């Protein structure tokens, strides 16, 4: 069984610069049966590099393969706007056809401050029986984010359910949607819920709460 | 020139096979080989199995039991057929040529499969409005939770489409066999609650549509 | 240079043989036996000569029963038998020759046209043409057989008898005189070396004078090459992929697609990178050698690769590698070929005279006995069952067998003990 490890598995960039990825085969290949595919979000990959060097038909210059036997690289000499995609390398020289990790390219920006959002479980949704309390926290950077849930103080370990959105294409942000989700006893018998948000760019972490009792 | 169309169920339930049609165009499937590739939501390319020009296949190691993959050389079309299908098996099936020096040169569109014995559920569309309490700023941030409906998509879009700015779309996340998707939307003080702002939550699957004016909570 | 054939080889060949593999390292060792041969002559057109193989075409015995196969008839004349193959379209190769195990009369073993340097037609370099009596007939063919008299020759003769016809293609006619037959020569030094390739009669054994061609020879070629390989020779490069041999650079070969039935190897349809190279899983393919299956899988041990032989004990296959280990030899100077030869060090080459200390001579229905002599003296040349000779062999009168050499290269020997010339 060849692997292929690749490393970085994630990497920031801004615009102009250079990247380079790698992939370490287990054992030895031929350097014509290596290649490199580009694929963007909720799209099927395309041939990128093939046979190392060579670049597909219309990607363009900026981008060069280079490696043989174990290291194989991909490098972006100028980084673009749209070049921020997730990179794989492949090989079927022996069986098995395996993939790479995957290498996640993101574009750099400016560092920023998550706008938290915190709503209590509406007056329709109290009527069903559940109680959710979801907690937004759009437009930030980097991705690297940590978002705990207290009730009444303590911190809650059920119940807590996140997604996350891709890169925005105007501004490179990422936004994140947290919601605790609980019995509607277990909600009326508790008072302050706190989502409380840890980021790079905030030295105390950020806390909006709210009182089941104060309307 | 080259084309590849891969034709699968989309829905299936957990312990059923499968059957994936994966139709090409511009080469000679004699020539050149067809491979199988799905990919997880969220996670990496996954290799199936591979049918050579000559008629041979390779497999994936921990599927052969499963897996079984024939092609039909006259109509252009290659087969994958798959047992007792887990949940896990929920991925985007492609199927790409296998060209000069094994490069996957011309993917297909890919197909869809959820494996889940989950009926067919409607959203409760919820909506997510602050307090009468303070303002955070200028703007203000409104938002509508789409709980509990399967299967997917779900169209949602803010006051018909014309409040497109400031919308954040979080991807859905299954809780337990339903998905719940979140949405956002943040604008002026001066707009709301003056105007009127209204999320659609639009649930093909049950042919429903739901529209939620924001209200604010009164206390 | 390098002239692009193609081989076939007919049901009898493969017969014989046994299963494809064993016919295609025949034909394989056929070409790079007449390329040897070639390169180390010096010819007038450039220093060296070669050829390559471009397509190859085993008829087994299941063709046998195509009614379209002309081949099929048993009893077909070696005049017919090249027809045949010329009455195809060849205009993709140099030239096209076909192997086959058919005993022709009066020792008619190869049969080639005779190519001209210009104002006709035949041998190298001819296209197909539409001459006379309808048919396109491509004239630059050649046939061969391995069989002779009811008894099969070996394979130094076999590939010889390769090297002759083709110089008939490359416009050699056969040798004529002193200068270049010394074999019929009144000089005991030349007559030791031998006739010449294009000598027009029965050869076997000497390998000195025998191997090359000579200088009547290159003579008659320099004018075909001068004039005709310029617009006929092709380059030389990398072997080229479907072949049906395993080349440098490559890891099988099986052929194209409506050629290759192994499940271990990519035809040569197939793409760039994958054509001729092993499928991912696979370790071996029977085109690499007679030691692996169709499973692709180097073969287990104790399985016969090669059998054994007058002079060649048993090569015995294992997995360290795709072909036969190497045949080694039996207790030396044992009897080959019904008593003939002996058996030293792997070859049944020479005659059984050599065994005492003596030499092969031609006696004087006592031509297809064997003549034994005391060394370098002629006049000593006494039948194995003469009295000479009765201490050794105690009086048993060893006869030569079917398909032999007899007075002088004039002849071979048939079934009746008659040296037919
Ligand atoms: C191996 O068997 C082959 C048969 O499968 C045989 O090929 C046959 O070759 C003949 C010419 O020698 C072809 O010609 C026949 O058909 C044409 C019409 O197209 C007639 O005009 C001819 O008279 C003749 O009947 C055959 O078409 C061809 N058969 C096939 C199926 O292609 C090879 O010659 C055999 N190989 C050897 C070395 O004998
Ligand atoms: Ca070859
Ligand atoms: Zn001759």
């Amino acid at each position: 069984q060849i692997v292929l490890t690749q490393s970085p598995a994630i990497m920031s960039a801004s615009l102009g610069e250079r990247v380079t990825m790698t992939c370490t085969v287990s054992s030895s290949v031929s350097s014509g049966y290596l290649h490199w595919y580009q694929q963007k979000s909720g799209s099927s990959p395309k041939l990128w590099i093939y046979s190392t060097s060579n670049l597909a038909s219309g990607v363009p210059a900026r981008f060069s393969g280079s490696g043989s036997g174990t290291s194989y690289s991909l490098t972006i000499s100028s980084m673009g706007a749209e070049d921020a995609a997730t990179y794989y390398c492949h090989q079927y020289r022996r069986s098995p056809l395996t993939f790479g990790a995957g290498t996640k390219l993101e574009i750099k920006r400016a560092d920023a401050a998550p706008t938290v959002s915190i709503f209590p479980p509406s007056s329709e949704q109290l009527t069903s029986g559940g109680a959710s309390v979801v907690c937004f926290l759009n437009n930030f950077y980097p991705k690297d984010i940590n978002v705990k849930w207290k009730i009444d103080g303590s911190e809650r370990q059920n119940g807590v359910l996140n997604s996350w959105t891709d890169q925005d294409s105007k501004d490179s942000t990422y936004s994140m949607s947290s919601t605790l989700t609980l019995t509607k006893d277990e909600y009326e018998r508790h008072n302050s819920y706190t989502c409380e948000a840890t980021h790079k760019t905030s030295t105390s972490p950020i806390v909006k709460s709210f009182n089941r009792n104060e309307c | 020139q080259v084309q590849l169309k891969e034709s699968g169920p989309g829905l299936v339930a957990p312990s059923q096979s499968l059957s994936i049609t994966c139709t090409v165009s511009g080469f000679s499937l004699t020539g050149y080989g067809v491979n199988w590739v799905r990919q997880p939501p969220g996670k990496g390319l996954e290799w199936l199995g591979v049918i050579w020009g000559d008629g041979t296949t390779d497999y994936n190691s921990t599927l052969k039991s499963r897996l079984s993959i024939s092609k039909d050389n006259s109509k252009s079309q290659v087969f994958l057929k798959m047992n007792s299908l887990q949940t896990v098996d929920t991925a985007r099936y492609y199927c790409a040529r296998d060209g000069d020096y094994g490069r996957l040169d011309y993917w297909g569109q890919g197909t869809t499969l959820t494996v889940s014995s989950a009926k067919t559920t409607p959203p409760s569309v919820y909506p997510l409005a602050p307090g009468s309490a303070a303002q955070t700023n200028s703007m203000v941030t409104l938002g509508c939770l789409v709980k509990g409906y399967f299967p997917e998509p779900v169209t949602v879009t803010w006051n018909s489409g014309s409040l497109s700015s400031g919308v954040h779309t979080f991807p859905a996340v299954l809780q337990s066999d339903l998905y719940t998707l979140s949405s956002s939307v943040t604008v002026p003080s001066s707009t709301w609650p003056s105007e009127t702002v209204t999320c659609n939550v639009a649930h093909p699957a049950s042919s429903t549509k739901v529209d939620k004016k924001i209200v604010p909570r009164d206390c | 240079n390098t002239c692009q054939l193609y081989i076939q080889t007919d049901h009898l060949f493969f017969k014989y043989y046994g299963t494809r593999e064993a016919v295609i390292a025949q034909i394989s060792s056929h070409v790079k036996a007449i390329d040897t041969i070639y390169q180390t002559t010096d010819f007038s057109g450039i220093r060296q000569i070669s050829f390559m193989v471009k397509r190859i075409r085993i008829n087994t015995t299941a063709d046998e029963k195509d009614p379209t196969n002309p081949f099929r008839f048993p009893n077909i004349g070696v005049e017919k038998f090249l027809e045949l193959n010329s009455e195809q379209n060849h205009d993709d190769y140099c030239l096209a020759y076909v192997f086959t195990d058919r005993d022709f009369d009066d020792g008619v073993l190869g049969l080639a046209w005779v190519g001209a340097p210009s104002g006709s037609s035949g041998g190298i370099c001819e296209k197909s043409k539409l001459y006379s009596d309808g048919k396109k007939k491509s004239l630059n063919t050649g046939i061969i057989t391995v069989q002779n008299y009811g008894s099969h020759v070996p394979p130094k003769v076999s590939h010889i008898t390769f090297a002759h016809e083709v110089g008939h293609n490359f416009g050699s006619p056969h040798d004529s005189g002193t200068e270049c037959t010394p074999g019929e020569s009144k000089n005991l030094g030349q007559k030791e070396n031998g006739n010449y390739i294009m000598y027009a009669r029965a050869t076997s054994g000497d390998k000195l004078n025998n191997n090359k061609f000579s200088l009547c020879s290159i003579r008659q070629i320099s004018q075909v090459l001068e004039k005709k390989r310029n617009n006929c020779f092709v380059e030389s490069g990398q072997p080229i992929c479907g072949n049906g041999m395993v080349e440098q650079g490559e890891e099988c070969d099986c052929g194209y697609s409506d050629q290759c039935k192994d499940e271990c190897c990519f035809d040569a349809n197939q793409p760039e990178g994958r054509k001729c190279k092993l499928k991912p899983g696979k370790q071996c393919s029977p085109s690499q050698g007679p030691c692996c299956t169709a499973q692709c899988a180097f073969k287990s041990k104790s399985e016969k690769c090669r059998d054994d032989s007058d002079c060649a004990r048993e090569g015995i296959c294992n997995g360290f590698t795709a072909l036969c280990p190497a045949s080694d030899p039996k207790p030396q100077f044992t009897d080959c070929n019904r008593h003939t030869q002996v058996c030293i060090n792997g070859q049944c080459a020479g005659s059984i005279c050599e065994k005492y200390g003596l030499e092969e001579c031609t006696c004087a229905k006592e031509l297809c006995h064997v003549c034994c002599m005391k060394k370098m003296d002629p006049s000593t040349c006494a039948s194995t069952g003469s009295v000479q000779w009765s201490r050794h062999f105690s009086g048993r009168t060893i006869t030569l067998q079917p398909g032999s050499p007899c007075n002088d290269f004039r002849g071979y020997c048939d079934v009746f003990m008659r040296c037919r010339l």
